[PDB]
DNA sequence: ATCAATATCCACCTGCAGATACTACCAAAAGTGTATTTGGAAACTGCTCCATCAAAAGGCATGTTCAGCTGGATTCCAGCTGAACATGCCTTTTGATGGAGCAGTTTCCAAATACACTTTTGGTAGTATCTGCAGGTGGATATTGAT
DNA sequence: ATCAATATCCACCTGCAGATACTACCAAAAGTGTATTTGGAAACTGCTCCATCAAAAGGCATGTTCAGCTGGAATCCAGCTGAACATGCCTTTTGATGGAGCAGTTTCCAAATACACTTTTGGTAGTATCTGCAGGTGGATATTGAT
């Protein structure tokens, strides 16, 4: 499993959230791939600030460091 | 009792001043609290980032209030933008006649 | 005859449940089994603090929200109301994810 | 310490640290004075609003206590603070209720 | 007898032409009139170093072209081979530009 | 001696061949009659949010000529940075 | 002898060094970060140069032109995706029409 | 010479020195090396930007070229950051074996 | 239209997470006084280049006509996706315990800044001469579309 | 498939705009060499909070059935839009002009940084009490969907 831990009522739950109706079988594998693109992309960034400052704790400001670079800043973890 | 105390300073106190004057009977949780820090942490680096750029292409070593108020109309929303002039020139003004 | 719902008459009652409530929508540890398996392709033997891996999940959770917000504006424009992957594959080349 | 700055400046928020955040923020060489009074008013005046208008939404929703939830009503239902914060995620947030139309019954 | 290009032939010798080329096609003058009368409307007594003219007319093409493309992708998504003004809004939606 | 017309209407020359020829080099091939006042209205959006910045640079320099420069800063901030005029 | 030399390098090492000061962007600049940063600079300009050139070549001619870079950064992927905001002033776009634009 | 004109640097000779190195046999027309400018200037901005970032973020006070990496790693992608990398190590490792 | 089945709503209720309040304490923040320095305004003005004008001419815009073929409307049906129900398997929680490792602290040296004096260089400038290719011609071969 | 109208191809050419080559000059850049200061790596470690269990408790996912209703195929036709044509005007191009305003150079002081010194305050920590509102209940009534 894992990338396929991110389950179809979950999916469906999100599409409800954004207002979706009626949602195609093949959406579910379309998602999946789509979240692994994005995780991929932050978390390659989080890590590298983690390894510059030569830790191997992913700390919630490094995901927030990640996130503000790749255009999609977050508020709530900047503590 | 100074060890474990790398000061983590934040936002929250003044954020929590201006609250009492707008909504004197209104709370407002931590996890709120937090997005109002970011927030203002975020508006910070913003404005002070563009005012900084403004003094380099004018070939200036000096952040002035003048880059300060350029930067804000370059990136508040036109009317949010008339207000921040509004009280930025007022709190310059208040500060220069006071002791 | 037992009781049943129209096709879609559900489906309207959960876009607002879930657009009024603010809780997320992935199981929560399921997300951190996946996050820990993508990490570990850049470096190996990695701890996360739990606001770390909440971070992840907040800003998941608010990019699939959108794309499926403007997804369903391409299933519409095609005078569908069922979303499809190349209404997900429009929508990410638009906003230049794909180009 | 005689008067604070912020005082001097009738605001509540910190001139003395929007000073030195400045300073130590490499911005540039040199810091005018009236710059951080500037910045500090602009800074109190959008927390403000936000707030004002969270209120707003905390009222609305028969509540006292401001929650994510509010801010991110206060500022998508606002058309300037939502376009300052168009590229901005504010955590436990929500959407607000909106649907298509066309997805409506008959 | 006489001569005729069937419909859509000339169309596509001009998509390959144009696609070829890389000179402006805004003719020169109208549209440093349009630069003035805009600029005018927030400022009067203001000059323009040509550059400057011809930089915004680079951008403004460089924007449009762009623009066309991605409303073109929107119509064939609607199975049509015309553009209409709803694809031209359906893209700036989904580029953030609108909504 | 001294001149200046007024200027008005000049958005109508963004003729309609000129955004033929732009919709072609985006690999168009058959044009709605409604896409040229739309076009129009998306240029002239596009214009006042590029010249209102770039004014805003001029101002601030205290000069009274809009620069090269001025309208690329004005690009780059908007996210359409542009290559080739100086910067 | 230059710092450039000295690294084994065309691009300026001591310009660098100078506008790494200039810009404002730490309190100190270290004597390796102009090195390196006049290393990478000199690389992502001969990769360019490089698929420029080649493009140049395709076109029969011998003088790079805007249109060069265009074609050189929109064709490779690496550099479209870096340069993915970018405007090059007088590069035009790629030849490319859409199938179903197509006669049969 | 009149008045003296200030000095304008860029990087031509060197863009004209690195050409010469790949392609022996052709030009550059002055436009494409004003393009090549703005190029060197852009990506300088890019690498410093994130190294100043990085420096903050960790509470340092200088950009080594340990800084100026991770700024290469995190701005280029795939291929071009291994090489840039590379490239970057070796010049790094050359100058400091001198003297 | 009737009338049943479920959902949704509002009023009220109570435990408890999380907010609030007081007190003690203390580094590092902030103000303040005073000695030194310098950024960049003021004033004067040299010299780039913007606005403007003139005149000529043809590249291209405008407006029309005509009909090809596209979009938009209608109908139709097979099948995919929603609803509901029955399992049961895994996520959540919550508590409780090792122990990784982040973060505080002290020590110290390699490396950064400051500075002075000496050399090297890239940019400009002035003046003079090559050359890659745009744009023109002419004639040959390719594509389109009527039969 | 044959055939004719027209676009497209490419070899060939020639002006000239832009590229290139030389000398000459020099203000700023760059390197060198000492003196003075310190950032942050290094090692050691205390304490926060992270990974891992155990352990029910059930909420939530999965599998399957069944049919409503949507997506997509097929059919038609009205008129929108592309192609071609005629006419002529306004952009383009070339060259000249006064002069606004940008930009260089020098003088010079209001306001910055630098440093010491006293006073203040926001953050952390410990211990205690308070309360807004999630989550439960009940009963009204609204919505949906079958007749
Ligand atoms: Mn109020
Ligand atoms: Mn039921
Ligand atoms: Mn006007
Ligand atoms: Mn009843
Ligand atoms: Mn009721
Ligand atoms: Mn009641
Ligand atoms: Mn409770
Ligand atoms: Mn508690
Ligand atoms: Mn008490
Ligand atoms: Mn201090
Ligand atoms: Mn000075
Ligand atoms: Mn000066
Ligand atoms: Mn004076
Ligand atoms: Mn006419
Ligand atoms: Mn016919
Ligand atoms: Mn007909
Ligand atoms: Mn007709
Ligand atoms: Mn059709
Ligand atoms: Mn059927
Ligand atoms: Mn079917
Ligand atoms: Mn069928
Ligand atoms: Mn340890
Ligand atoms: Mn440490
Ligand atoms: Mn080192
Ligand atoms: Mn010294
Ligand atoms: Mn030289
Ligand atoms: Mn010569
Ligand atoms: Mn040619
Ligand atoms: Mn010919
Ligand atoms: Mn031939
Ligand atoms: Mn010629
Ligand atoms: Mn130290
Ligand atoms: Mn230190
Ligand atoms: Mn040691
Ligand atoms: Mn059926
Ligand atoms: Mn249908
Ligand atoms: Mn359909
Ligand atoms: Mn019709
Ligand atoms: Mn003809
Ligand atoms: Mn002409
Ligand atoms: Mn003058
Ligand atoms: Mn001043
Ligand atoms: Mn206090
Ligand atoms: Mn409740
Ligand atoms: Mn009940």
């Amino acid at each position: 499993d894992n990338i396929q831990g991110i389950t179809k009522p979950a999916i469906r739950r999100l599409a409800r959230r954004g207002g979706v109706k009626r949602i195609s079988g093949l959406i579910y594998e379309e998602t999946r791939g789509v979240l692994k693109v994005f995780l991929e992309n932050v978390i390659r960034d989080a890590v590298t600030y983690t390894e510059h400052a030569k830790r191997k704790t992913v700390t919630a400001m490094d995901v927030v460091y990640a996130l503000k670079r790749q255009g999609r800043t977050l508020y709530g973890f900047g503590g | 009792k100074k060890r474990r105390k790398t000061r983590k300073e934040s936002y929250a106190i003044y954020v929590y001043k201006v609250l009492k004057q707008v909504h004197p009977d209104t709370g407002i949780s931590s996890k709120a609290m937090s997005i109002m820090n970011s927030f203002v942490n975020d508006v910070f680096e913003r404005i002070a980032g563009e005012a900084s750029r403004l003094a380099h292409y004018n070939k200036r070593s000096t952040i002035t209030s003048r880059e300060i108020q350029t930067a804000v109309r370059l990136l508040l929303p036109g009317e949010l933008a008339k207000h921040a002039v509004s009280e930025g020139t007022k709190a310059v003004t208040k500060y220069t006649s006071a002791k | 005859k037992p009781h049943r719902y129209r096709p879609g008459t559900v489906a309207l009652r959960e876009i607002r449940r879930y657009q009024k409530s603010t809780e997320l929508l992935i199981r929560k540890l399921p997300f951190q089994r996946l996050v820990r398996e993508i990490a570990q392709d850049f470096k190996t033997d990695l701890r996360f603090q739990s606001s770390a891996v909440m971070a992840l999940q907040e800003a998941s959770e608010a990019y699939l929200v959108a794309l499926f917000e403007d997804t369903n504006l391409c299933a519409i424009h095609a005078k569908r109301v069922t979303i499809m992957p190349k209404d997900i594959q429009l929508a990410r080349r638009i906003r230049g994810e794909r180009a | 310490k005689a008067k604070t700055r912020s005082s001097r400046a009738g605001l509540q928020f910190p001139v003395g640290r929007v000073h030195r955040l400045l300073r130590k923020g490499n911005y540039a060489e040199r810091v005018g004075a009236g710059a951080p009074v500037y910045l500090a008013a602009v800074l109190e005046y959008l927390t403000a609003e936000i707030l004002e208008l969270a209120g707003n939404a905390a009222r609305d929703n028969k509540k006292t206590r401001i929650i994510p939830r509010h801010l991110q009503l206060a500022v998508r239902n606002d058309e300037e603070l939502n376009k300052l914060l168009g590229r901005v995620t504010i955590a436990q947030g929500g959407v607000l209720p909106n649907i298509q139309s066309v997805l409506l019954p008959k």
